[PDB]
């Protein structure tokens, strides 16, 4: 049978940041991945 | 009218359904 191959899903990692001058609680952005994969 | 290996493709910030506004 014929199996499709896909390279491992991956992407860049980005950081939300209000700024140290305001707070330090931040939020992460994962690029171009379905969330169900972390 | 207009038509893998670490090469990411970032989406544009503005979406057409905004540009069309």
């Amino acid at each position: 049978e014929i199996l499709d191959i896909t390279p491992c899903s991956f992407g860049g990692v980005s950081v939300i940041t209000p700024g140290t001058n305001t707070s330090n609680e931040v939020a992460v952005l994962y690029q171009d991945v379905n969330c169900t994969e972390v | 009218k207009v038509t893998f290996n670490g090469l990411t493709v970032l989406p544009p910030l503005l979406t057409d359904e905004m540009i069309a506004q």
